[PDB]
């Protein structure tokens, strides 16, 4: 229960910063008068053309570092080890 | 594969049909090999209806290149195609569409 | 005519990602003449592109004919050449081109970059005249797709991708080749002048890469034998080519019935002035064989050398 309440809130709050995000600047008792009055950041984030190349670049970049280190991490298994030592222990018996 | 002589392309056909990518690699995809203008793109085509991942990464590692490839009416034949496994999509278009599809109606990219 | 050709200033240079292959590769590249001084074309290198100066220099040579070697001695070469580049900071001159034994290193390079994330300097240096594609180049400081696929049919060759830079020699004339060898020696020179960052006075290290070749190759070795500062030359006995010839008279010597070979004119025409001129100095002259050397690696034969 404690672990899911925590992941719980974790990601509700991302609805309360938008709430208050979208909200006028007064309180209720006070937005009297706003109501008959009636993103650069906080939303989103507008770049240029040469960041935006940057930040493909980068990406790129992560991924395939994620690929190979998962590669490097399978083929150093004990599991996958001792597999391919009984294939060629066989092998080069027969 | 050399019981007919034939050329580079029904060989191709026929290791996609077996579904036998290291006889391709081994045996049609050699040195010294030649190859007709836009067969390749037709063998990408064929690949991809059938559902072959080995043969369409053997394709593009050997010069096919997905940008010239890819165009609307080979997208059209893509999702209009029966030689694969089963799927849902045509539930969806009638849902999106009121149930209102002819018999063997065709779909279209503003369908999708 | 004597290369009846105006001088306008550089029209083609930038980048290029190359497009049908595996990979994702992104080569620089500049369209230049014939006579550029070596040192405009250093600091294009140094300061341009942002290579620091290497602690060796590999030149790698051979044959232009797309040949085959053989299986289980190609994964040696490639092993070889990939860790003696790697773990020393080193450039590699190549022909660029994707023939003959350009091919083999391109394959070295691709095999490697698989199972490693070092990141290997080679520089192609070849004509300009013999790209297939001479247009698609010209943008000037913008990228600019490439197609790796290529049919047989043209006579022109595609540059071989996983390159890192490359620099193209124009003399005037189109289709033709011998249009930037002699820049290239006089850039590998240029560089060995270059003082290393030891304080004992040494330069940069050179040696010379030899697989399969032809006649012209007993002229380089001879060349790179004779020069002022002589530079070590590494050959490869299993490739067939003239290398092999060198192999066999680098044997029992200090026979003319061996040293016929009928690959030039028959016995009607011998190099034999040129390959006795070469192996006068054996000494640096170092055959690699997988057999009865104690250097069983290529890579171990390339620094012990130097």
């Amino acid at each position: 229960v404690k672990s899911i309440s925590n992941q719980v809130w974790k990601f509700q709050r991302y609805q309360l910063i938008m709430t208050f995000h979208e909200r006028p600047v007064l309180p209720p008792p006070l937005i009297i008068f706003s109501h008959m009055t009636m993103r650069d950041y906080g939303l989103k984030l507008f770049i240029t053309d040469d960041e935006l190349k940057k930040v493909h670049d980068f990406e790129e970049q992560c991924i395939e570092e994620y690929f190979r280190e998962k590669d490097d991490r399978f083929n150093s298994s004990n599991d996958e080890r001792i597999r391919v030592t009984s294939e060629r222990v066989e092998n080069m018996s027969m | 594969l050399k019981g007919a002589n034939a050329s580079a392309p029904d060989q191709l056909s026929l290791a996609l049909a077996w579904n036998r990518v290291d006889i391709a690699r081994s045996q049609i995809f050699i040195y010294g090999q030649q190859w007709p203008v836009g067969s390749l793109e037709q063998a990408m085509l064929d690949a991809l209806v059938l559902d072959r991942v080995d043969f369409v990464k053997l394709l593009i590692e050997n010069g096919v290149s997905m940008h010239r490839f890819l165009t609307i009416s080979r997208l059209e034949e893509l999702y209009n195609t029966r030689h694969g496994p089963s799927n849902t999509l045509y539930h969806l278009v009638r849902d999106v569409k009121k149930g209102n599809l002819p018999p063997d109606y065709r779909i279209s990219l503003i369908d999708i | 005519i004597s290369k009846h050709t105006q001088l306008s200033p550089t029209d083609a240079f930038g980048t290029i990602e190359f497009q049908g292959g595996g990979h994702s590769n992104k080569a620089m590249y500049v369209r230049v003449s014939f006579d550029t001084k070596p040192d405009l074309l250093l600091h294009l290198m140094t300061k341009e592109w942002q290579l620091e100066l290497p602690k060796l220099l590999i030149s790698v040579h051979g044959g232009l004919q797309n040949f085959e070697l053989q299986p289980k001695l190609k994964q040696v070469f490639g092993k070889g050449l990939i860790k003696a580049a790697m773990t020393t900071g080193a450039w590699i001159f190549t022909g660029g081109v994707n023939t003959g034994v350009i091919r083999h290193v391109g394959d070295a390079l691709k095999d490697h970059a698989s199972k490693s994330r070092g990141k290997i300097c080679t520089i192609g240096i070849a004509p300009w005249g013999i790209v297939e594609n001479q247009e698609d180049l010209i943008g000037r400081d913008v990228v600019r797709p490439y197609q790796t696929m290529s049919n047989p049919m043209s006579k022109l060759t595609v540059l071989n991708s996983m390159h890192s830079h490359f620099i193209l020699a124009d003399n005037g004339t189109t289709g033709k080749y011998g249009a930037e060898v002699k820049l290239r020696r006089q850039l590998e020179k240029h560089i060995s002048l270059q003082k290393i960052n030891t304080r004992i006075g040494q330069g940069v290290p050179v040696v010379a890469l030899i697989v399969e070749g032809g006649p012209n190759v007993i002229s380089i070795v001879l060349e790179y034998l004779r020069d002022t500062p002589p530079v070590p030359v590494v050959v490869c006995d299993g490739s067939g080519r003239a290398s092999d010839i060198l192999a066999f008279g680098h044997k029992y010597s200090e026979v003319t019935i061996q040293k016929t070979f009928t690959y030039t004119r028959t016995q009607a025409q011998h190099l034999f002035i040129i390959l006795m001129e070469c192996m006068k100095k054996k000494e640096l002259i170092t055959v690699f064989r997988m057999g009865s050397e104690g250097h069983q690696d290529i890579d171990l034969a390339i620094l012990t050398a130097l």
